[PDB]
RNA sequence: GUGGGAGAGGGUGGUGGAAUUCCCGGAGUAGCGGUGAAAUGCGCAGAUACCGGGAGGAACGCCGAUGGCGAAGGCAGCCACCUGGUCCACCCGUGACGCUGAGGCGCGAAAGCGUGGGGAGCAAACCGGAUUAGAUACCCGGGUAGUCCACGCCCUAAACGAUGCGCGCUAGGUCUCUGGGUCUCCUGGGGGCCGAAGCUAACGCGUUAAGCGCGCCGCCUGGGGAGUACGGCCGCAAGGCUGAAACUCAAAGGAAUUGACGGGGGCCCGCACAAGCGGUGGAGCAUGUGGUUUAAUUCGAAGCAACGCGAAGAACCUUAC
């Protein structure tokens, strides 16, 4: 993107909790575009998410995604004799798609011998504090932070 | 221990470190810091960052000597200078004044081929 | 563009050339001990010469500074 | 001549404050320092940072300039003394007493030399630490001569405005330093800028000429060889001044032009990077290629822009071996 600002991308809400940010998950679930398979995964565990807890499924997943949130991140910038992992607040839709992104990412890393469970499983240890994801989201703020002394370079 | 309660800080920054010195009123330093004192070893210790370490490290050394309001004398041009003055006001200790005495030659002895075409 | 007040505006008369003058002369210095430019003094090339070397004999008499440190910062 | 003026002009003596280094005292503790990153180095025999006292050397911040003085080299804290140049006004005195100037004599930055003194900081050489393919460098830590003073030498330079000195003549505008005047302005000396005419290869110069003219001095005559050799003179030495030849080249060269280029600048693009999603590189195989092999493995395609490319159909044919 050199010369616009690149708007970004709006996305039909869901087709069952109407909601947009559902249908962002959906599509970091999907595969090679079967966009079906993909919207049935995140439902049954989107149910597993119940008879496994009282609460509604899209509250827990909303929550989920919350805490794995980065709120700072370390990147790279050359200044002469090397580079500097320079550490910097992260921007309200980064947070988001690095969220949803490590979600599927550390489920797909679980055990459970199905997909939709681990989804399911994945949301839920998310949504209490620990995780894949979660895991991920600290070390990064880890790493910021780890370098507060090259905080200087702001940018 | 000896209690003080009202002296003076000395920052004295530089492009390689930002040391800190905390003194009675006389000037008799009852404490110090740097960059090094904390844990960093080379070229962060003139890290703004470092400086903040720094000077907040001997802030609460200085409280144990029981000492609450100070005066800043900052010396030096250097990455770091300010952070400590900040450092130094956020941290309990009360900054009635700051100054600059950095020392400027009236022209006296030659500088080191590094810092020439100037004198 | 220092827009402040030259230092001959707000002053009369006064003799450039008396060293001993040190409420007035000591208007010539800045927040150091250091002599204001023709900017601030509003002076003029004579003027100013004569003034500079006024100063420094003030100085040599010790009823003024050649330096003095900064507050704030 | 008389009366005024400005100035880092020169020489001698005195003297002030800032800072660095060292020494002494206090207080205080684990580092300081340094770089791209480090290390050598320094520090518990207590450094760095901080306060007080002392010693010494060198240089003068602000003012300070686009400024001033000088014949040039050059001259910068402040005070006194000794001393040079120069500008203006008054038209007072002399009466062409003028300009230039081979040789001579003097002056002449830095480095360097001799004798003696001094030595804080800096720093050829040098000793070390890094860096690199190497690094007899660049960077870092040290450090002798020297840098400072006296006296005596040396006599060079991008000693430059790369523009010899003097005088007369030829629009103006604008800034500035210093003097005089009826003080919006005028007039004299100096420092800049833009420009009339004119000059110039061009760039540019232009009352501060590189214009128009006269006087006198110095100097040039293609490039390399060579500022060398020889001689002479000068020097303590280093080396300076004067300054060739054989041989050899078709050039060397000045300014400007259009490009291209830059580890120059500015503004701006592209799946260029970044953000991201899938993949190649590993396996098996398919296909093209290199290589090798063969009687032949027909030929071509070569970094991007050759390699599932000519081959949108090689069993014979095609097919060129
Ligand atoms: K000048
Ligand atoms: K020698
Ligand atoms: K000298
Ligand atoms: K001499
Ligand atoms: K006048
Ligand atoms: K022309
Ligand atoms: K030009
Ligand atoms: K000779
Ligand atoms: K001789
Ligand atoms: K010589
Ligand atoms: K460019
Ligand atoms: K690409
Ligand atoms: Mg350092
Ligand atoms: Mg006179
Ligand atoms: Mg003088
Ligand atoms: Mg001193
Ligand atoms: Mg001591
Ligand atoms: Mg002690
Ligand atoms: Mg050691
Ligand atoms: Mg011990
Ligand atoms: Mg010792
Ligand atoms: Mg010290
Ligand atoms: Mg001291
Ligand atoms: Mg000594
Ligand atoms: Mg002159
Ligand atoms: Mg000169
Ligand atoms: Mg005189
Ligand atoms: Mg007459
Ligand atoms: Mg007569
Ligand atoms: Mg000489
Ligand atoms: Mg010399
Ligand atoms: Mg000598
Ligand atoms: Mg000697
Ligand atoms: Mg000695
Ligand atoms: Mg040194
Ligand atoms: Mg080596
Ligand atoms: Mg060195
Ligand atoms: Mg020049
Ligand atoms: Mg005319
Ligand atoms: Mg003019
Ligand atoms: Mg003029
Ligand atoms: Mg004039
Ligand atoms: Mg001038
Ligand atoms: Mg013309
Ligand atoms: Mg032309
Ligand atoms: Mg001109
Ligand atoms: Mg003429
Ligand atoms: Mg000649
Ligand atoms: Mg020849
Ligand atoms: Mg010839
Ligand atoms: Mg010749
Ligand atoms: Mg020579
Ligand atoms: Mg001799
Ligand atoms: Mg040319
Ligand atoms: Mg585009
Ligand atoms: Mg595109
Ligand atoms: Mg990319
Ligand atoms: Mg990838
Ligand atoms: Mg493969
Ligand atoms: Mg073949
Ligand atoms: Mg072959
Ligand atoms: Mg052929
Ligand atoms: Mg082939
Ligand atoms: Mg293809
Ligand atoms: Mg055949």
């Amino acid at each position: 993107a050199r010369r616009r600002r690149a708007e970004v991308r709006q996305l039909q809400p869901d087709l069952v909790y109407g909601d947009v940010l559902v249908t962002a998950f959906i599509n970091k679930i999907m595969r090679d575009g079967k966009k079906n398979l993909a919207a049935r995964i995140f439902y049954d565990a989107c149910k597993i998410i119940q008879e496994k807890t009282g609460q509604e499924p899209l509250k827990v997943f909303k929550q989920a995604v919350e805490n794995v949130k980065p709120r700072m991140e370390v990147r790279s910038r050359r200044v002469g004799g090397a580079n500097y992992q320079v550490p910097m607040e992260v921007s309200p839709r980064r947070q988001q798609s690095l969220a949803l992104r490590w979600l599927v990412q550390a489920a797909n890393q679980r055990p459970e011998r199905r997909a939709a469970v681990r989804i399911a499983h994945e949301l839920m240890d998310a949504a209490e504090g620990k995780g894949g994801a979660v895991k991920k989201k600290e070390d990064v703020e880890r790493m910021a932070e780890a370098n507060r002394a090259y905080a200087h370079y702001r940018w | 221990k000896r209690q003080v309660a009202s002296g003076r800080a000395y920052i004295h920054a530089s492009y390689n470190n930002t040391i800190v010195t905390i003194t009675d009123p006389d000037g008799n330093p009852i404490t110090w810091s740097s960059g090094g004192v904390i844990g960093y070893k080379g070229s962060r210790k003139g890290t703004p960052y470092a400086a903040q370490l720094a000077a907040l490290d001997a802030a609460k050394k200085a409280m144990a000597y029981g000492m609450q309001s100070v005066d800043v004398i900052v010396r030096g041009t250097g990455a770091g200078r300010e952070q400590a003055i900040r450092a130094l006001q956020a941290s309990g200790l009360q900054v009635k004044s700051i100054v600059d005495d950095t020392p400027v030659p009236h022209n006296g002895c030659r500088p080191k081929k590094k810092f020439r075409k100037a004198s | 563009p220092s827009r402040k007040a030259k230092v001959k505006a707000t002053l009369g008369e006064f003799d450039l050339r008396d060293y001993r003058n040190v409420e007035v002369l000591k208007r010539f210095l800045s927040e150091t001990g250091k002599i204001l430019p023709r900017r601030r003094t509003g002076l003029s090339g004579k003027e100013q010469r004569i003034l500079a070397k006024t100063i420094k004999r003030a100085r040599i008499l010790g009823l003024l500074p050649f330096t003095e440190k900064l507050v704030r910062k």
